[PDB]
RNA sequence: GCACCUCGAUGUCGGCUCGUCGCAUCCUGGGGCUGUAGUCGGUCCCAAGGGUUGGGCUGUUCGCCCAUUAAAGCGGCACGC
RNA sequence: GAUAAACGCUGAAAGCAUCUAAGUGUGAAGCCCACCUCAAGAUGAGAUUUCCCAUUUCUUUAAGAAAGUAAGACCCCUGAG
């Protein structure tokens, strides 16, 4: 499952990790199994949560 | 360049102009018909495709006809090619007679060996006996096969298996007679080949 | 025994892909270039299934050799013969056989299963800049990588 | 980079031509062209020349004084060009001219014809002395490098060809 | 040649040069004083 | 030197057949210096491509000796087998 | 053809000197060619020349099964280069 985070986390422009720290700081639980299937399937709700990791570490 | 195959038939004495012996072996030929031209546009060559014999029309199948049928000749039983030769001079249908080696007298030869079957450890590589006698039981056997250390045997550590029946090249003989009326050409020396086999001569190399 | 996707092997449709070779080192070429073929940079692994892509490689060549090694990284092969090393080449292949660099420090790259012989075959190297290939429309990737 | 801050005027007859490295200097005998870095800045104005660069480099201070001597070996080529002169001691030793061919006979048991490229002529006054002249550096240099080492001097009699200068110092061998 | 892992001028006109990662040591005066870390 | 290893058994030296590897090189090859006139030489740097003998004396290794040759190398491989 | 040791040409950093950093050569029985042989099971399984042209039932047309054939090959027999 990190692996497919990986892959579909570089496909919007984040680095594996830094979802990792903007998920945590947007204080979100999601386990690594429900992103990877998110990730795989909802391409809109995957680009949802990494618009709001990206809006997280922004400040 | 100057290529003819053809035949084997023996070995002679020759007398030259100055009264001496020579040993000589006696190779015939016949009319030989070009089948095909080979250039860079189609096979990136520069080559010839040659054939030496008559066969019977008993012998053969339809695609060795329509190989000959390009050059209206029989269909044939050697075929072989010529490699690095500056070609103009060469038409679908041509004949090499035995007038192109009239004193170039540096040529190579080629053949194909004997046969002689399984034969010992001795007769191929030369490898030495053991002693006759004084008590020993090591008469004609092929050594030790290596040392222990590595724990297998090191490749080439060669041993009984086929004499002969590989091709052979003899470099930088001499040519005396050319007997254009029967179609012989007569060669210095000795030439691998057992009788009635092929032999490829050839203009040598080495100049 | 639960839900987490695990792909056919006609599920996962496949691309091609056209990379230069102009002054970048063998290193990171060779990285960007492995890391395509198993499938990666999509999000729909198996470690079962060629889910990987096609690369070609334009201009094999005009690639790097950072410092030196243009005269040192000799290349070593055995023939199971006595004595037998040959170490024929050097940064000389950049000259005559550019496929056979790639063709080796890609190889080096990948797994040594059965996978990592059909995740091979896939690459094209040609040190000049020609497509034979182009009846099957491949796209650009860029390295900034 | 003192040697890097000549005062260089062209000669009578000598333009430039820029065109990315190559700066072509022609004039009275030659056209020669080469290659200079890109750390150099070119300058202006008729007949005095100076090379002002981007400075400050690693090692700061090579490219001046290389490039450059190489300019003044230019000009000084193009307008006037060079001269190496050769002799011939060691009794018996013959240097003579058919055109293009230098038949030396040195106290071998065979003549040595050295050959020459388009840009260098031949000067053979004399049985010993011969002067080759051309219109770069390195060219007569190898040139005339190559005549010597057909037989370069020995240190008890001088024998073979020198410069008009070199300094053989010379031993002594015992009759015996 | 000498050819010694420690390099010294031996006379006066000794100069120490650098031609590879290397150290020679060359004299015009005499030719007994080329030397070489090696 | 020590005693980890093999006591329900791990057989020594030389010679014969067969080799293969390393180079700190015996000859042939390319060089620098000389207290190298010449032919000879001394020392040091590069280089492993090939070659490197038959006999007398004890079981010999080792060695002494005769007659040759461009030379009659040193070592590892269970002091190779 | 590219090198090893060795020797240069040009030239500065260092107004000189200097084979090197830029640039540019010579240079061995050694490396890669050149000579002889094996070689597409080189599963990346290469290239050229020449020869050969169709029944039945449906499983329903899927790279289906089954049977007669072509070009050609094999079995069996007299043998040796
Ligand atoms: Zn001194």
């Amino acid at each position: 499952w990190i692996a497919r985070i990986n892959a579909a986390a570089r496909m919007n422009g984040l680095s594996y990790s830094k979802l990792m720290h903007g998920l945590k700081l947007a204080e979100i639980d999601i386990n690594r199994k429900m992103l990877a299937d998110l990730a795989v399937n909802d391409a809109a709700a995957f680009t949802a949560l990494a618009e709001q990791a990206k809006d997280a570490l922004s400040k | 360049t100057k290529g003819i195959l053809g035949k084997k038939v023996g070995m002679t004495q020759i007398f030259t102009e100055s009264g001496e012996l020579i040993p000589v072996t006696v190779v015939e030929a016949t009319p030989n018909v070009v089948l095909q031209v080979k250039t860079v546009e189609t096979d990136g060559y520069e080559a010839i495709q040659v054939g030496y014999q008559d066969k019977r029309e008993v012998l053969s199948n339809k695609p060795a006809k329509g190989h000959v049928a390009k050059a209206n000749t029989a269909p044939k039983r050697f075929i072989k090619e010529f490699k690095n030769v500056e070609l103009g001079e060469y038409e679908v249908g041509k004949e090499i007679k035995v007038d192109v080696f009239q004193a170039g007298d540096v040529v190579d030869v080629t053949g194909t060996t004997k046969g002689k079957g399984f034969q010992g450890a001795i007769k191929r590589h030369g490898q030495s006996r053991g002693p006759m006698s004084h008590g020993s039981r090591y008469h004609r056997r092929p050594g030790s096969m290596g040392p222990v250390a590595p724990n297998r045997v090191f490749k080439n550590k060669r041993l009984a298996g086929r004499m002969g029946g590989d091709r052979v090249t003899i470099q930088n003989l001499e040519v005396v007679k050319v007997d254009v009326e029967r179609n012989v050409i007569l060669i210095k020396g000795n030439i691998p080949g057992a009788k009635k086999s092929l032999i490829t001569i050839k203009s040598a190399v080495k100049a | 025994m639960r839900t987490t996707y695990m792909a056919k092997a006609g599920e996962v449709e496949r691309k091609w892909y056209v990379v230069d070779a102009t002054d970048v080192p063998l290193g990171r070429l060779s990285a960007v270039v492995a890391s395509v073929l198993r499938g990666k940079n999509k999000p729909t692994f198996t470690p079962h299934v060629d889910t990987g892509d096609f690369v070609i490689v334009i201009n094999a060549d005009k690639v790097k050799l950072t410092g030196k090694k243009a005269t040192d990284k000799i290349y070593y092969r055995h023939s199971m013969y006595p004595g037998g090393l040959k170490s024929v080449t050097a940064g000389e292949l950049r000259d005559k056989n550019s496929r056979r660099l790639i063709e080796t420090s890609v190889k080096g790259m990948l797994p040594k299963n059965t996978l990592g012989r059909k995740q091979f075959t896939k690459l094209n190297v040609y040190g000049g800049a020609e497509h034979p290939h182009a009846a099957q429309q491949p796209e650009v990737l860029d390295i900034t990588n | 980079s003192r040697i890097g801050n000549k005062v260089v005027v062209l000669p009578a007859g000598v333009e430039i031509k820029q065109d990315g490295n190559n700066i072509t200097v022609k004039g009275p005998k030659g056209e020669l062209t080469r290659e200079f870095s890109s750390d150099i800045k070119m300058n202006i104005e008729g007949n005095e020349v100076t090379f002002t660069r981007p400075n400050d480099s690693k090692e700061m201070k090579t490219i001046h004084g290389t490039t450059r001597a190489n300019f003044n070996n230019m000009v000084v080529g193009v307008s006037e060009g060079f001269q190496k002169a050769l002799e011939l001691i060691g009794v018996g030793y013959r240097a003579q001219v058919q055109g293009n061919k230098l038949t030396l006979n040195v106290g071998y048991s065979h003549p040595v014809e050295m050959t020459a490229p388009e840009g260098v002529t031949f000067e053979v006054p004399a049985n010993t002395q011969v002067i080759v002249k051309g219109i770069n550096k390195e060219v007569v240099g190898e040139l005339a490098a190559n005549i010597r080492g057909v037989r370069p001097p020995e240190p008890y009699k001088g024998k073979g060809i020198r410069y008009v200068g070199e300094f053989v110092r010379r031993k002594e061998g015992k009759t015996g | 040649m000498k050819v010694r892992p420690s390099v010294k001028p031996m006379c006066e006109h000794c100069k120490v040069i650098r031609r590879k990662g290397r150290v020679m040591v060359i004299c015009p005066a005499n030719p007994k004083h080329k030397q070489r870390q090696g």
